[PDB]
């Protein structure tokens, strides 16, 4: 399975949570921000490594990032 | 009328019901096939199967090989006959290998109950799981198909062979 | 306050000029990239998203559609003018067997002037490929003062077309209604534009091209040949020729058409003075082609209590195997511009490979069946033009289903249930292709490798394993005994190339019996292996442009994009404009093996010169039969034999093909750089560069970036079919010139 | 005409689950409509959902969601997705807490997060033959 | 046995034998489990 | 001469590569008729080709074994016109080329919206720097010095 | 007018402009003085 990492220049702006395609990323409440929140990575089984996570960021290099690892059929996008 | 529907009522599997999937003409084709034939042991399968494509696997290889004559010739009947003979040892080994690696089960149709009644909690794929339930899916069974194969498929070419020369030599 | 237009629409004003990219939402803005400049052509044209009314972009198709036919009357325009002002007409028309036509002559700069060749007749100046000299002289046309004011016509209907444009867009502006009234637009095109047509072009040719070439085939000059007013006002100079015209129209309209068979005949076969098909056989077609189009236009409902629904006939055709049936491809086809254009770009392009064809096979014009030079170019060019277009069929299919379909209006119908099967579809065409590939392209290597070990007895050959095109050999068979048995009022077969007579003008041949054998049967193979793979590919980009097991939601990615990701194992090219760019490659493929065997089967067994007793002698010798079935065959007997004349050409009137035969295999290696190689690269280079530019201060404030790597797909493919088809040009027409 | 009443309208299409949802997962996506709304399905065609209770089997995660965030747009949010392992397996997935993710609900533990930025990550030269 | 026999005793030997016998040990071996 | 050169007007087979050109455009003179355009335009050919045989002739050019004009470009300025002084004038152009659209770039720099200067160019701003390149090496050998030519850490740089 | 000459102005139009008036006097100057291997000095 992939590898997501979360980085405290994350703002909270919900924009890669709402990009992931196979729930992966959740919104966990925080005090390093205004917006008291940050991106978490509780399902990374499920990353399949499209990056659309990582293509909402709007921080200047990314809070989130994903690194390609070991592959799964769930990680590889096999309906059979 | 539509000659269309989903397969046996289930519209999420990846199949259709047409005229050609479950058809009468393709059930009773396909069950008087010997791989699907019933009452047949998987070495009657394999030795029907071998027989049936030795006899028209020395075709091609006699008319067309290498050595090849407009007239008849023991030469060209020798050398495709030789030449499917050991088609069939080539895809005898395939087969024996192929059921080296798949399967690993002796009898069927009964460890599939054993593990759904008196439980599985083992390293699995051999107690749970076990695709197909037919007797040709087990490690004694697919032996008996690929030997069944090999001796049909020699005995088939054979017969192929004789029947050739019959036909160029008294017609 | 018309019901079918809008009054002044638009204003007519410079101020958008200057406001490049206005029509953009997000391009209107102003660039900050170099991205902006390629994003301002690539979304010129593409309306649907410049507006969200298809009331405006049905308008600016309209003023388009004026704008394209007033560039094209521009460019006819110009060529009426260069047959006026500098070519050789008037000499060709006096030696049509021994001067070669031109129309083109090079200014004398930096030792251009070698390309004025030796085209005859006391003129030089570049030879002309694109037969206009053959079609003037069909039309009639004996002087060059007819061509200027053929060319003064035309810049006069280009400028009422601009005007058109202009005034459809800007002053009076159909209606979406008038837009949608497909049945009475069907019955005008039908009736009007396309049966009319035909009727007013009979009118001409029966009395103007009829007379003047029945002239000049006599042998008489064109300085002495009545003008072409004189045979209408005087009809005594047309009733010499065809001696039914003193009777006048009565024979029409008392039924008694027989006495017109003096200029309505059916004879089938070629002028033997000429070579082309016979005049009064193209007055008649033309004639009946009017009539049957006349009658096809009164058959939609457009304002009476007459006619048919096109929606009622459509709804009416379901099945027991389809469903809905074509339930919802009227709402289709009058809602989206995309299912039109695929539907006319794909039957176009067919009907010009057809037109290609068809005109070889039956050469149209006087002596242009004995200009090999003019038939080559022709079916070439046509043919190119037929799969360029059908490629584009294909393509706003899949910009149709992406952008335009709608799941909720095709519930069950014929397109839903195509979409239901996609699979199956795209799963059979791919063993199709397997097998035909195979097949036919197996052949040719087991020949080649056969003749590559001293087995000239194991061949696909005519003297080896034979493969007899029976079925096409019984088809040519009924041809040539068709008339006086199923053509019983022809006198002639309809070509020569299904058999009969070597017909011959000048000592050289116009049109032979093509005869077909193992190795035509071998590359048709070919042809259709080659075609089934490019249907394979453009049917995997319509039916999987909005959805796959890949990406479930490809229809929210747009027609138009790269990927989604390196992801699924990767996801490159998953587009369907992906896919209009793979079978833009594949189609060149195809349509360079099609042209590849008319060139060599044409200059190998039909084209030559016939000898004084009847031998037949041909620009090759008849090493298609023999040679064409191994690819070394292709390689060394067409590719190296027939280039000779293409390396050979420096220092000739012909340089000007070696020059460009160079350039085409350059931007054809250029295309790789793009094809082959990806973004990062370029852009961190221009990242170092970028650097450089700050070092001098002289960084652009439009930041520099690398063509998108949709762009760089589509930079490549071009380059590829310009280099490709740029080098296929030029050894053509160097090699069929020289020879 | 289908196995069970709650199943969408749908004709059947040959893109469906294959062998392998049957011996490693399936998906399951329940949710409930108050109109018979026409559908795209993730896999095929177009489908019709039932006025009430509906239940669709995919054989992907993705496939599962893909609907859901179309039933977004039917004003539909009470979609479920679920888990089924060969045997009857049944494990909610997707509105996990009962809150979508997007959403900020308490009892979330952050999951993969570092305590710097990009800039702060250790040389790869110091992450080997260890 | 002369030595010009050698190479119709060895080159089938080889180039058919060989693969068969290679192709049966590594197909094996990369279809093994654990 | 320099490198086994001989000049071109005492190469053999210089003058018989003049005169076989000269030969051939007479041949193809031959097959047009009395005073019209192509034996004019034919004519001309012969005459502008005699006269470049003559000025390459008389112009201090080593011809080889093939009776080409070969270029001495080692920097000799016996034969400075074939490469040095060509070298000069297209250094002076180019300078004016760069000068040019540089003071053109710095210029629309420092104004509210420099990315629309340079899509739209200030035709009256671009005439007045384009005609001032003519002292570009004095402009460069002025500005250099000033230290206003060359940017000193502003500029950006990648991560190692 | 005022519209029309900023719209002279672009960067195409210039361009175009600029490159027919280039390529105009380097061919007037080969035609006046063909031939030019070497300068004329
Ligand atoms: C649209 C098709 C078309 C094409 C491809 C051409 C192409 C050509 N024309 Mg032409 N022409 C056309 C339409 C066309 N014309 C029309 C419609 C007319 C009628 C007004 C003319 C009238 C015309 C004349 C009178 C002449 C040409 C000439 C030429 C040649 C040199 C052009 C040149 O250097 O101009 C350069 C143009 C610019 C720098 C303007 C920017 C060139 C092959 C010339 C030629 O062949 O000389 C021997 C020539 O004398 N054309
Ligand atoms: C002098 C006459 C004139 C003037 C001032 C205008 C002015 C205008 N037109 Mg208009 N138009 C005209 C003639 C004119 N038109 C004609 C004759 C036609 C028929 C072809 C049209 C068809 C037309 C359409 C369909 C549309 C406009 C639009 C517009 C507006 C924006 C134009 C723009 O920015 O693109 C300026 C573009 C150019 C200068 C490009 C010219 C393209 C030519 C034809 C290509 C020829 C090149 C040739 C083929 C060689 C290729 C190599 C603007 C009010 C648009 C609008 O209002 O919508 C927002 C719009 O959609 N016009
Ligand atoms: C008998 C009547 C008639 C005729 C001859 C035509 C002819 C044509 N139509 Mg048309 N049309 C008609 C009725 C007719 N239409 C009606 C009733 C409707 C409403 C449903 C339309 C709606 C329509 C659309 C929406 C479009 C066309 C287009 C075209 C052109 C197709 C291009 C082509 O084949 O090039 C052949 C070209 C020629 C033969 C050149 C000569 C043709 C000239 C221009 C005569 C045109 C006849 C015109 C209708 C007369 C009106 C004059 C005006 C003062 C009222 C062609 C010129 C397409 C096009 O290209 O747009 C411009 C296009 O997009 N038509
Ligand atoms: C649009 C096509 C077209 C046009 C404009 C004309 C025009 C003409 N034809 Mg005509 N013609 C045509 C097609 C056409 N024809 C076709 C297809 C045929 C083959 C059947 C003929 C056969 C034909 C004959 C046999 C004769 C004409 C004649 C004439 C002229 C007198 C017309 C007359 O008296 O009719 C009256 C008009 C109406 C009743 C309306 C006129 C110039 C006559 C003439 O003067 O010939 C020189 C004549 O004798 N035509
Ligand atoms: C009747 C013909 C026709 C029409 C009306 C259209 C119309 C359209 N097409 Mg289309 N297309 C056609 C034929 C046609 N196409 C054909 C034949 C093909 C197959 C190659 C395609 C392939 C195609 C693709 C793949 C795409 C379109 C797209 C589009 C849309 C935007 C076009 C645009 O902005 O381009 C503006 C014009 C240009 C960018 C010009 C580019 C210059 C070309 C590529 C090079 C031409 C070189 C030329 C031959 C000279 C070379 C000589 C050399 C020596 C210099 C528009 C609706 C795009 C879209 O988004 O649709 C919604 C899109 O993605 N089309
Ligand atoms: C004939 C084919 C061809 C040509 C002409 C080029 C040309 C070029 N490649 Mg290239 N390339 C090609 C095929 C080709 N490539 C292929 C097949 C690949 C494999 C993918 C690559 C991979 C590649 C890489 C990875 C790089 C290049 C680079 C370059 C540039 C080198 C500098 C140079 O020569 O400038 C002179 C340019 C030319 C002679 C060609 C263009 C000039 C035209 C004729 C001007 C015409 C104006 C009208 C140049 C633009 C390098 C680069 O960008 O350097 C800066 C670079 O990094 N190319
Ligand atoms: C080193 C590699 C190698 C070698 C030595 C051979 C050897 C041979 N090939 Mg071959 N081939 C190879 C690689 C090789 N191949 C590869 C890589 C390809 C694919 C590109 C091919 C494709 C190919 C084709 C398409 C054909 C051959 C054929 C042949 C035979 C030559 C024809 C002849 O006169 O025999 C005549 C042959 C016989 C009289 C009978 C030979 C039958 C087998 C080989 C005898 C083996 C005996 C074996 C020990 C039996 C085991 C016991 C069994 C009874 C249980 C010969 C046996 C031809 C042939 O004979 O086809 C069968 C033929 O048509 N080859
Ligand atoms: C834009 C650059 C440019 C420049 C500087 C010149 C400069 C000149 N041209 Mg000229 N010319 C140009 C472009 C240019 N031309 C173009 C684009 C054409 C059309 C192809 C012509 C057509 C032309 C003709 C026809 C004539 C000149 C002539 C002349 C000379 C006297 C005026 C002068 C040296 C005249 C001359 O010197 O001939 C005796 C002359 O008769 N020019
Ligand atoms: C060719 C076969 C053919 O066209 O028969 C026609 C057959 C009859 O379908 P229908 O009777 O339902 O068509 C009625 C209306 O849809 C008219 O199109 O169509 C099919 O079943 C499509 C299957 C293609 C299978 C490819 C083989
Ligand atoms: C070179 C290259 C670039 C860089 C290319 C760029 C930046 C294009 C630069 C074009 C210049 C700036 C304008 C064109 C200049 C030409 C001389 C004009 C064309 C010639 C005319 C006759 C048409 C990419 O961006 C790229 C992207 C994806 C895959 C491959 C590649 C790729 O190979
Ligand atoms: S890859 Fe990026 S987007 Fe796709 S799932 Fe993993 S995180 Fe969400
Ligand atoms: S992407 Fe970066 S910014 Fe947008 S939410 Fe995830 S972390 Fe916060
Ligand atoms: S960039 Fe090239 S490779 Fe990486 S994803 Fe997009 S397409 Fe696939």
């Amino acid at each position: 399975s992939h590898t997501v990492k979360i980085y405290d220049t994350c703002i909270g702006c919900t924009q890669c949570v709402r990009a992931c395609p196979t729930d992966v990323l959740e919104m966990v409440p925080w005090d390093g921000c205004k917006a008291g929140q940050i991106a978490s990575a509780p399902r990374t089984e499920d990353c399949v490594g499209c990056k659309r996570c990582e293509t909402a960021c709007p921080t200047d290099f990314l809070s989130v990032r994903v690194y390609l690892g070991g592959e799964t059929t769930r990680s590889l996008g096999l309906a059979y | 009328v539509s000659f269309i529907k989903p397969y046996r009522q289930d519209p999420f599997v990846g199949h259709l019901a047409t005229p050609i999937t479950t058809s009468a003409f393709t059930r009773a084709y396909l069950k008087v096939l010997p791989a699907y034939r019933p009452g047949l042991t998987p070495l009657s399968r394999g030795a029907e199967i071998g027989f049936t494509h030795g006899y028209f696997l020395i075709g091609p290889f006699y008319t067309y090989g290498p050595l090849r004559s407009v007239e008849f010739s023991l030469t060209s009947l020798a050398a495709g006959l030789l030449a499917a003979i050991t088609l069939l040892l080539i895809l005898t080994v395939g087969l024996s290998i192929y059921g080296q690696v798949t399967y690993d089960v002796y009898d069927n149709a009964l460890i599939v109950k054993l593990v759904r009644q008196m439980v599985g909690s083992e390293r699995t794929q051999d107690l749970p799981q076990i695709k197909g339930t037919s007797e040709l899916d087990t490690v004694l069974g697919w032996q008996k198909f690929s030997e069944g194969f090999f001796s049909g498929g020699l005995i088939g070419s054979i017969v192929a062979a004789v029947g050739i020369a019959l036909y160029s030599t008294y017609l | 306050k018309s019901t079918i237009v809008d009054f002044n629409p638009v204003e007519t004003s410079f101020e958008k000029w200057a406001k490049p990219g206005q029509f953009s939402r997000t391009l209107a803005k102003g660039p900050k990239t170099t991205t902006w400049i390629w994003n301002l052509h690539a979304d010129a044209h593409d309306f649907d998203i410049q507006t969200n009314s298809l009331q405006e972009v049905s308008r600016k198709i309209f003023s388009a559609h004026f704008g394209q036919l007033a560039v094209i009357f521009l460019w006819l325009s110009g060529m009426h003018f260069h047959g006026a002002y500098f070519s050789n007409y008037s000499a060709w028309l006096t030696n049509p067997t021994s001067t070669k036509p031109s129309a083109q002559i090079v200014w004398p700069i930096v030792g251009q002037e070698v390309l004025n060749a030796d085209v005859g007749g006391n003129f030089q100046g570049i030879q002309i490929t694109s037969g206009f000299f053959q079609l003037w002289r069909a039309e009639g046309i004996t002087s060059e003062v007819e061509l200027y004011w053929t060319a003064v016509g035309g810049l006069v209907a280009s400028f009422l077309m601009l005007f058109a444009g202009w005034f459809h867009y800007h002053k009076a502006a159909p209606k979406l209604e008038w837009f949608q009234n497909v049945e009475s637009m069907l019955n005008h095109h039908l009736a009007g534009l396309l049966g009319l047509g035909s009727l007013s072009w009979a009118g001409h040719q029966i009395h103007i091209a009829l007379p003047i070439n029945k002239l000049l085939d006599l042998g008489v000059s064109p300085e002495e040949i009545p003008l072409p007013y004189e045979f209408i006002l005087n009809r005594d100079l047309i009733a010499q020729l065809y001696p039914s015209f003193n009777k006048g129209l009565t024979p029409f309209f008392t039924l008694n058409w027989g006495e017109y068979s003096d200029f309505l005949t059916f004879k089938g076969g070629l002028n033997p003075v000429t070579g082309g098909l016979w005049l009064t056989d193209t007055a008649h077609h033309h004639l009946a082609i009017a009539v049957l189009f006349i009658v096809a236009g009164h058959m939609y409902k457009t304002n009476w209590f007459l006619g048919h629904s096109i929606k009622t006939i459509l709804e009416a055709h379901k099945g027991p195997f389809t469903g809905e049936g074509h339930k919802g491809l009227y709402e289709v086809l009058t809602t989206s511009w995309h299912a039109q254009l695929a539907i006319n770009l794909a039957l176009f392009g067919s009907l010009s490979i057809i037109v290609a064809h068809h005109m070889y096979a039956m050469p149209p014009y006087p002596y242009i069946a004995i200009d090999y030079p003019t038939q080559l170019s022709l079916f070439t060019h046509h043919v190119w033009i037929g799969g360029f277009c059908i490629v584009g069929g294909a393509a706003h299919g899949a910009i149709f289903f992406v952008r335009d379909y709608n799941a909720a209006n095709n519930y069950n119908n014929l397109i839903d249930r195509v979409i239901r099967h996609r699979d199956a579809i795209i799963s059979h065409l791919n063993w199709v292709c397997i097998f035909l590939g195979c097949h036919s392209f197996g052949l040719y290597v087991h020949n080649d490798t056969m003749r590559a070990l001293g087995r000239s007895q194991d061949l696909f050959s005519d003297n080896a394993i034979a493969l007899k095109p029976i079925f096409a050999q019984f088809i040519q068979n009924l041809h040539t005994l068709a008339p006086g048995s199923t053509a019983p009022n022809a006198l002639t077969t309809v070509s020569y190339a299904f058999g009969g007579d070597v017909i011959s003008v000048g000592s050289k041949i116009a049109m032979m019996p093509i005869s077909l054998g193992t190795a035509d049967f071998l590359v048709h193979h070919i042809h259709a292996f080659t075609i089934h793979v490019t249907v394979l590919i453009l049917l995997k980009g319509v039916l999987y442009s909005r959805n796959s097991r890949l990406i479930p939601d490809k229809a929210n990615l747009g027609f138009r994009f790269p990927c989604d990701g390196p992801g699924r194992g990767g996801t490159c090219q998953v587009s369907a404009w992906d896919h209009v760019f793979l079978g833009l490659f594949w189609m060149y493929n195809s349509i360079s093996i099609v042209i590849f065997h008319f060139s060599w089967k044409m200059q190998s067994d039909v084209w030559g010169t016939v000898s004084p007793t009847g031998a037949v002698s041909h620009i090759t010798g008849g090493n298609f039969a023999q040679s064409s079935i191994t690819i070394n065959g292709w390689l060394r007997d067409f590719l190296w034999s027939q280039a000779a004349q293409v390396v050979q050409s420096y220092g000739s009137s012909l340089s000007a093909y070696g020059l460009i035969f160079l350039g085409a295999h350059f931007i054809w290696a250029f295309s790789l750089m793009f094809l082959f190689s990806g973004r990062g690269y370029w852009q961190e280079l221009i990242e170092s560069i970028v650097w450089a530019h700050n070092k001098l201060k002289v960084a652009p404030s439009i930041q520099p970036r690398a063509l998108s790597i949709t762009q760089g797909r589509a930079v490549g493919v071009a380059h590829y079919l310009l280099g490709g088809i740029g080098t296929t040009w030029a050894f053509f027409l160097a090699r069929i010139i020289s020879v | 005409k289908l196995k069970q009443s709650d199943f969408p309208k749908f004709e059947g299409s040959t893109g469906g689950w294959l062998s392998a949802a049957k011996n490693e997962e399936k998906y399951v996506i329940i949710w409930t409509s108050k109109d018979a709304s026409l559908f795209e399905m993730p896999t095929g065609g177009t489908a019709k959902m039932n006025a009430g209770n509906n239940v669709a089997y995919f054989a992907r995660k993705e496939q599962c969601l893909a609907l859901g965030s179309q039933l977004r747009g039917f004003k539909i949010t009470n979609y479920k997705i679920f888990r089924i392992y060969p045997p009857l397996d049944i494990t909610l997935l997707h509105p996990f807490d009962g809150v979508f993710p997007e959403k900020v609900n308490q009892g979330r533990s952050p999951v993969g997060k570092r305590d710097a930025s990009i800039g702060g990550n250790p040389n790869p030269a110091s992450l080997k033959f260890q | 046995m002369s030595l010009d026999l050698l190479p119709s005793f060895f080159v089938p030997l080889v180039g058919l034998v060989l693969p068969l016998f290679s192709i049966i040990g590594l197909f094996l071996y990369i279809e093994k489990e654990n | 001469d320099i490198g086994g050169l001989n000049p071109c007007k005492d190469s053999e087979v210089f003058q018989k590569r003049l005169a076989k050109t000269v030969k051939k455009l007479e041949n193809r003179l031959k097959k047009y008729e009395e005073g019209t355009p192509p034996q004019i335009a034919i004519q001309q050919q012969i005459t502008q080709t005699k006269q470049r045989f003559t000025r390459y002739a008389d112009s201090n050019l080593l011809c080889g074994n093939d009776g080409l004009p070969h270029l001495i470009t080692d920097g000799r300025w016996s034969h400075g016109s074939e490469f040095l002084l060509p070298s000069i004038l297209f250094l002076y152009i180019s300078g004016w080329i760069g000068w040019v659209g540089r003071k053109y770039i710095r210029t629309v720099g420092q104004t509210s919206n420099p990315t629309e200067k340079e899509i739209i160019i200030d035709v009256p701003l671009a005439i007045s720097i384009m005609t001032s390149g003519f002292l570009w090496p004095f402009a460069a050998w002025q500005e250099f010095l000033s230290g206003d030519l060359i940017a000193s850490d502003e500029t950006i740089t990648t991560s190692p | 007018m005022k519209d029309f000459l900023k719209y002279l102005s672009t960067a195409p139009v210039l361009l175009t402009a600029w490159l027919t008036f280039t390529a105009g006097f380097v061919i007037e100057i080969n035609r006046f003085y063909p031939d030019a291997l070497t300068f004329p000095f």
